[PDB]
């Protein structure tokens, strides 16, 4: 009947009404327990990845210098990833800090805590990353067979990488150790048959060092210390093979850094690049 | 199909017709091309579906042909994903886990699916393999098949008849037609016209019954399949391919939960559609609505309770050969009941035995030990030496030790009746009738209705010869002109004439059959004791007898039907009596067993009463009717189902078996569950048309247990009424089984509903909740069969067949709105749980299913903004998949908890007097416990280890479910029929 038919109409709302009540209360009960400054856990992004600039889709880069579309992708890409990094949006010293030229120790901006106000940020400027800034070097060397690609450590709240001490035999000399604050980063070919047809890499950091300066970490976490400018390693090549599809990979040595084989991008990179003529 | 009986006809006419001669016969060259036109004389086996197709069959019925498009689908999608180079693979192990589910559930179903068979396997021990029959005045022996219609065919005695014969000679020719009609009295035959029924017509033989003793000769009349015994093998193979009630509630059930599905799967894919998705997440997006919401494990748990119930029946020595036919018994509302053989013990035993002008009552149970009727009073002796001496009947060897009703005798029923009771309440009559020596004069010749037997007294004091002698009452009370009272002879009173008659129309009243006796001591005075005896009834007198008693003997009931039959009334059941005897012998079993109450009254008896004409008297006041076979002949269906609705106690008598086979239909014309129980050949075509049909196990006949759906070994007919306790605690324990199966198909289809619309990572994969509906769920729903009665099954009423299912609106609308919401908010409060503690605040999810399952981005931002790689975001998504499904196992203990009872409390049911309850939460302790840390310590089928607070988030979730549902019997206990019975009982 009609009155029936309202009797259940209005128990079914008034029990989904309680349910959703329920619901949205349990929600609320769980979302007191989490901080908005800090995860309760890093499990899963505790040994953090890397990641390169352009963005490329299946791992690959081919493009032909002739055809300005064929890296038009690449060169935008870079351009709308280095528009932040412009020193015209950093001139303001209210939220921005003007850190050395020399890699130093880890900086602690206090504690996270919603006391101390926000945070100051070490300013990246351009001109460290040499002739792939942008500045005055059009295509950031998308010229005839110049590549280069712009590595970046991804960001987790609290992390301090410590690099390795040079106490065992890491690689060959490089000349300048500096452990103490500088996370190494070295591109190597991928086997054997890649290395003959790489080239010569060339790494353009920040003081002329290969790594990532430890003066920027910790990250902080959006909300204390938002407008956060990571390091960045510009990594060229100049010198690699027309035609040929060469893998290049890159590792960030450190105690803390992790690896991994079933995530590859866990500080290591599987990238290619094919140059066509 | 031939049925023009022309057994009227004479000698001539049927000379005339089949164009044969007695003293002749058929030419080689007639039989011959006879043989080649009208068939064989053989029965002909039906055709039969060879296994193979019946086991196909299997794989489209159920929800299989839901699993078949989904693995269609499967395939279709890992051909694309092919196509566009995804080696992810993921999705042929879910098409191989449809295939093997289909494949089980058709192997369970194909278990299930009735027996098949054939009863011409039950006849080849009565039709014989020759025959004599004479051509060109030739007696040849000729086998049974080759015999065709026409020729002349003489019978002699203790051989089957070869073919449905009209007798044209005979001498002496008794039949004994228990295929016809049930019973084993021996039949006479003449060649006279004694019935216009040919079924009693006495001139006619049928094929496969026995000639007892004598010689016959008749032209034969029907051979094969159109002999009587063909039709009746014809019926009994032609019906009962007709599903089970059990099976249309399954079948509604399938119907119910397809469409759902298929309604669900049409509109999501059409919003899909409506919402800028590729194909390929649309597909994907259908599979796994189609495996959520499709319950593989229920039509294979089914199976498994029905099996379980059936070995716990069968431990009863209680044989259930179709595993369907465990419920029917239960759900019955009609049970056909044959007499003989079935309601009765099959052995003729003295009831009633009249002397000293009283009535004296015997005990005729199968395993009594002794009897006690005021032996002490006098005249008893007499009545013993002259039942012992006046016999003819022997026991066979090789008994010693054998129980006393249980010992094999040759010689007649009255007889065997007779030295049963004789050497159950004297103990030894052999010594006995030694002792008294046996002068060589037996009489026992036809039209005489009486034998005496003259012997010599052993005892030294009186030495005296004796005449006893037993027939039919009235040539023994016409011979006697005294009666033996209490030791001294009575003279033949008009007042003792008047006890003798009236006890014999009541013994005859009670359906029973009397037996006269007495006996003539001979004074030596007349007789000398070397004094010689003659055959010829002349040398020794045969008047002036002496009556001592009247026994009667009835084929009693067994000792536990009657209490069976009042039970099954009791319990809501219509017990109706069709049987093949006489109306005066089914009537006094009737009220002997219960069909007919002491009260209740047919119309003939009110007509008795009144004195009235049978016309009118109204037939509202009788409460019980007894319909012979020729008033049932010509009664219009109409008029059959009237007969039916109206009188609840009915007794149909003289009933062929195709009148079974019409009682039994018009039985279930009002939508009435039908059970028949029998044990002979004339059953069979009952027995197959019923619903459910059983049949004795030590009295049974080869035909009757192979057309029954179930046997009862030690014939105990009180196995009925545990049957139809049974069939209603698995129907209840069904009940319970399938909500709790159906309740967890909502909390598989919601995530992926979510998914769809507001585009969250994925709550849970597909190949989760196969495992939910595969592993942890099975048990629990195997403990739910175990439950105990919650009320008095034994006290309601049948269910109606139309208007009570299995599944109604109300259990489907409360296993998926009211519960199953209640899950799947739990399980996604986990979910959340889990995400938000790792960095993805609950908002920061919305719509972020196409970033976060792109692997090429690998700096996916969160709400701290961290930045996560593409394969520690599927490795989060792992985890909330797996804590997803822990959430829906704790929901589904306490459902399991809640659906242990339906109108009682936990408290009051008991929460472990059912162990096997425990022993499913156990397992799925262990399942899942298994599932999360071992696969899952390394990352495979989407299952990772869970932190150990991620166990316990969806705990007050489950005390939720049980208050609320705890809250919800209460008030269905509190006020019956109060809107909230009516809505919210299941
Ligand atoms: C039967 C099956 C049931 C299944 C249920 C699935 C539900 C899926 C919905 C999930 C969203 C839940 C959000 C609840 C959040 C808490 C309530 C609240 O008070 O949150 C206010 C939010 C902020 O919370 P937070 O996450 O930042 O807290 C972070 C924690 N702390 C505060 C500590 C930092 O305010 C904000 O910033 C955002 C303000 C704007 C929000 C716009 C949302 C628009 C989304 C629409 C999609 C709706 C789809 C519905 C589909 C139904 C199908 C049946
Ligand atoms: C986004 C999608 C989410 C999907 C969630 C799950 C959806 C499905 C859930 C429940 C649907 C159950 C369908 C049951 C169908 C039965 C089929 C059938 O065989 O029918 C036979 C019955 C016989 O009736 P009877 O004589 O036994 O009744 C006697 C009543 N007495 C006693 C008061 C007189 O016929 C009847 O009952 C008439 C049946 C009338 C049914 C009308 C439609 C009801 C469906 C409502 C669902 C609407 C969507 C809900 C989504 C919620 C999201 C929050
Ligand atoms: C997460 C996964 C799912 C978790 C779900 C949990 C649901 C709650 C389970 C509650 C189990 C209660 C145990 C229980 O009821 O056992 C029943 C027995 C015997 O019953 P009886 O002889 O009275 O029946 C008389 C029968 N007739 C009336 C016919 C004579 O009694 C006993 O063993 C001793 C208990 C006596 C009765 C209760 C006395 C008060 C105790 C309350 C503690 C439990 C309820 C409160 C906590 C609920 C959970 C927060
Ligand atoms: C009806 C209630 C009574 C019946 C249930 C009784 C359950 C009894 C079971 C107890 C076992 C508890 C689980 C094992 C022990 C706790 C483990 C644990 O550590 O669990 C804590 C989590 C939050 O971890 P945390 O932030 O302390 O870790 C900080 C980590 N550090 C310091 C590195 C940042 O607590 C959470 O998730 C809280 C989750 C809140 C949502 C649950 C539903 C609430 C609705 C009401
Ligand atoms: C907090 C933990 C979870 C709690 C769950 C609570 C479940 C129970 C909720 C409501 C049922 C209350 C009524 C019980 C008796 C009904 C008597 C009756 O319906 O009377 C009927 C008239 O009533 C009405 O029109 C109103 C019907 C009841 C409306 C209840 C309120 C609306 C719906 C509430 C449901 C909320 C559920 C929320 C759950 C959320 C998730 C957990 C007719 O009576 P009559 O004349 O035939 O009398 C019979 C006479 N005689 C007894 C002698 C035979
Ligand atoms: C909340 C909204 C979006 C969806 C829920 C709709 C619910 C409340 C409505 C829509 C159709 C309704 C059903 C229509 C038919 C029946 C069958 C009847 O025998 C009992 C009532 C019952 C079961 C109704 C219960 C309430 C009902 C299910
Ligand atoms: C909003 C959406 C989810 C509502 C969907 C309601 C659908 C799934 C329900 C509501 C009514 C139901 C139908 C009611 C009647 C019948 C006839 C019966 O012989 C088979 C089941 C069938 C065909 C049901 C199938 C499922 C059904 C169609
Ligand atoms: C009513 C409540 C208790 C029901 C909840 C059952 C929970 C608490 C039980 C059931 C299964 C159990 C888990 C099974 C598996 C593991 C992994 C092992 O390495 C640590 C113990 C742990 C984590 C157990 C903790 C307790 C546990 C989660
Ligand atoms: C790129 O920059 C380096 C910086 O030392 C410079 O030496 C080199 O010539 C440049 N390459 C060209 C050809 O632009
Ligand atoms: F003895 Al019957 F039907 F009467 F088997
Ligand atoms: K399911
Ligand atoms: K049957
Ligand atoms: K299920
Ligand atoms: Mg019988």
């Amino acid at each position: 009947t009609g009155g029936s038919w309202f009797k259940i109409l209005l128990f079914y709302v008034i029990f989904y009404g309680c349910l959703a009540g329920i619901f949205i209360g349990t929600i609320q009960v769980m979302l007191l327990t989490i901080s908005e400054l800090k995860p309760t856990y890093q499990d899963r992004v505790a040994p953090p990845g890397l990641t390169q600039i352009p963005q490329i889709q299946k791992t690959e880069i081919s493009f032909r210098p002739n055809d300005p579309k064929s890296y038009e992708a690449y060169v935008l890409n870079i351009i709308r990833f280095l528009e932040k990094y412009k020193d015209s949006a950093q001139k303001d010293d209210m939220i921005f800090e003007d850190c050395g030229s020399m890699p130093s120790e880890p900086k602690e901006r206090g504690e996270f805590n919603h006391e101390r106000g926000e945070r100051k940020v070490c300013r990246f400027k351009l001109d460290w990353l040499g002739n792939c800034s942008g500045l005055n070097d059009e295509s950031y060397g998308y010229k005839e067979g110049k590549p280069c690609i712009i590595i970046k450590l991804n960001r987790v709240l609290g992390f301090k990488p410590k690099p390795p001490k040079n106490e065992s035999l890491e690689t060959y000399p490089l000349t300048m150790k500096y452990n103490p604050n500088v996370l190494p980063v070295q591109c190597t070919g991928k086997r054997d048959e890649d290395k003959d047809k790489v080239g010569n890499i060339e790494y353009f950091g920040m003081g002329g060092f290969y790594g990532f300066p430890l003066q920027y970490y910790p990250y902080y976490g959006k909300l204390l210390q938002p407008k956060y400018l990571q390091p960045l390693l510009a990594v060229q090549f100049t010198n690699l093979t027309l035609d040929t599809e060469i893998r290049i990979e890159c590792k960030a040595y450190g105690e803390n850094i992790g690896y991994s084989e079933k995530d590859r991008f866990q500080g290591r990179f599987d990238v290619k690049i094919e140059v066509k003529s | 199909g031939m049925d023009l009986d022309d057994h009227r006809l004479s000698n001539t006419e049927l000379e005339q017709k089949y164009g044969t001669n007695i003293i002749q016969g058929l030419s080689s060259v007639r039989a011959t091309e006879l043989l080649a036109r009208d068939g064989p004389n053989t029965l002909t086996p039906p055709k039969q579906t060879p296994e193979i197709i019946k086991f196909l069959k299997q794989m489209v019925g159920g929800f299989s042909i839901l699993l078949w498009i989904g693995a269609a689908l499967c395939w279709i999608a890992f051909v694309i994903q092919y196509v566009n180079n995804s080696a992810s693979l993921d999705n042929v192990y879910l098409g191989a886990i449809l295939v093997l589910v289909v494949i089980l559930t058709g192997i369970f179903a194909y278990y299930q699916e009735a027996k098949s068979t054939n009863i011409m396997a039950s006849f080849s021990k009565m039709i014989p393999q020759q025959a004599l029959v004479i051509r060109d005045a030739e007696k040849k022996v000729i086998s049974a098949e080759q015999l065709v219609v026409g020729d002349v065919v003489e019978i002699k005695g203790g051989d089957q008849i070869p073919a449905d014969i009209r007798l044209v000679f005979s001498q002496g020719c008794k039949v004994d037609n228990s295929s016809l009609t049930g019973e084993s009295e021996p039949q006479a035959r003449s060649t006279e016209f004694t019935h216009e029924n040919p079924l009693e017509t006495k001139n006619i033989g049928f094929y496969s019954t026995t000639c007892l003793e004598g010689t016959a000769t008749g032209i034969v009349i029907n051979t094969g399949d159109r002999t009587i015994i063909g039709r009746i093998a014809s019926l009994a193979s032609g019906v009962g391919s007709e599903k089970t009630p059990i099976a249309i509630e399954i079948e509604h059930f399938v119907h119910i939960v397809a469409g759902v599905a298929v309604s669900i799967d049409i509109i999501f894919f059409i919003t899909a559609v409506c919402m800028k998705y590729y194909v390929l997440d649309a597909i994907i997006f259908l599979i796994s609505i189609i495996v959520a919401n499709v319950p593989e494990g229920l039509l294979a748990t089914v199976t498994v309770t029905l099996s379980l119930t059936a070995k716990r029946m069968a431990k009863k020595n209680c044989l259930v050969k179709n595993l369907e036919a465990v419920e029917t018994l239960g759900s019955t509302s009609i049970i056909c009941s044959d007499k003989t053989g079935t309601l009765t013990q099959n052995r003729m035993t003295v009831a009633h035995l009249w002397f000293d002008n009283q009535i004296f009552v015997a005990d005729t149970s199968e395993n009594q030990t002794k009897q006690a009727f005021d032996q002490s009073s006098g005249t008893w002796a007499s009545l013993s030496k002259i039942i012992t001496l006046c016999n003819r009947a022997e026991f066979r060897p090789g008994q010693e030790s054998v129980p006393i009703m249980k010992r094999t005798v040759v010689g007649d029923a009255s007889e065997t009746a007779l030295l049963k009771f004789s050497e159950v309440i004297l103990g030894d009559v052999m010594g006995i009738r030694k002792r008294n020596h046996k002068v060589a004069e037996i009489p026992f010749n036809s039209t005489n209705k009486f034998q005496l037997s003259i012997h010599e007294t052993e005892d030294p004091n009186n030495k005296r010869f004796l005449v006893v002698m037993k027939g039919a009452p009235e040539r023994i009370l016409e011979k006697c002109s005294t009666i033996m009272i209490n030791g001294q002879e009575q003279p033949l009173d008009k007042s003792s004439a008047d006890s003798f008659h009236t006890a014999y129309m009541e013994l005859g009243g009670l359906g029973e059959r009397v037996l006269g006796f007495c006996h003539l001591y001979l004074p030596a005075e007349q007789f000398p004791q070397s004094y010689i005896f003659d055959v010829d009834s002349v040398n020794f007198p045969t008047s002036n007898f002496c009556f001592v008693g009247l026994l009667s003997m009835i084929d009693p009931p067994r000792s536990t039907v009657p209490d069976a039959v009042s039970k099954c009334r009791s319990a809501g059941i219509k017990v109706i009596m069709v049987t093949g005897d006489h109306p005066i012998t089914a009537k006094a079993i009737a009220k002997s067993v219960g069909i007919i109450s002491a009260n209740n009254e047919t119309v003939e008896d009110i007509a008795k009463r009144r004195n009235i004409a049978v016309e009118q008297v109204n037939k509202r006041e009788a409460k019980a009717a007894v319909v012979t076979g020729m008033e049932l002949k010509d009664m219009t269906p109409e008029q059959l189902d009237e007969l039916l609705t109206n009188y609840q106690e009915i007794v149909f008598a003289r009933t062929s078996p195709q009148q079974k086979l019409i009682i039994v239909e018009g039985c279930q014309r009002q939508d009435a569950i039908v059970a028949v129980t029998g044990d002979g050949v004339n059953d069979s075509p009952a027995l197959k048309k019923a619903d459910i049909g059983i049949a004795m196990g030590i009295a049974g006949s080869d035909a009757a247990k192979n057309a029954a759906d179930m046997v009862l070994l030690d014939d105990n007919f009180a196995s009925i009424v545990t049957g139809v306790e049974e069939g209603r605690l698995i129907f209840d324990n069904l009940k319970k089984t399938i909500a709790y199966t159906l309740t967890s198909n909502i909390p598989e289809l919601c995530p992926f509903l979510i998914y769809i619309v507001a585009g969250l990572p994925l709550p849970i994969g597909t190949i989760t909740i196969l495992f939910i509906d595969l592993g942890t769920d099975i048990i629990p729903s195997i403990a739910l069969a175990y439950e105990k009665a919650e009320s008095d099954i034994m006290n309601r009423k049948p269910r109606h067949k139309k208007k009570d299912r299995l599944v109604n609106t109300q259990l489907a609308i409360y296993s998926y709105l009211h519960i199953g919401l209640m899950q799947a908010l739990g399980g996604f409060l986990v979910y959340f749980t889990v995400y938000a503690q790792q960095g993805f605040w609950p908002t920061s999810l919305i719509n972020l299913r196409v970033a976060w399952e792109t692997d090429d981005i690998n700096d996916l931002e969160d709400s701290y903004g961290q930045e996560w790689t593409r394969y520690q975001r599927k490795y989060l998504e792992w985890t909330g998949s797996t804590a997803f499904f822990v959430a829906i196992m704790i929901q589904q203990w306490a459902d399991l908890i809640i659906c242990k009872t339906r109108r009682n409390s936990i408290f009051q049911q008991g929460l472990f007097r059912n162990k096997v309850i425990w022993v499913g939460i156990a397992s799925q302790v262990i399942v899942a416990l298994i599932l999360s840390y071992g696969l899952g310590s390394v990352p495979a089928l989407s299952f990772t280890m869970l932190r150990v607070q991620y166990w316990f988030v969806a705990v007050p979730h489950a005390i939720l479910i049980w208050v609320y549902d705890e809250m919800r019997k209460l008030f269905i206990r509190l006020y019956p029929g109060s809107w909230w019975d009516k809505n919210m009982y299941y």
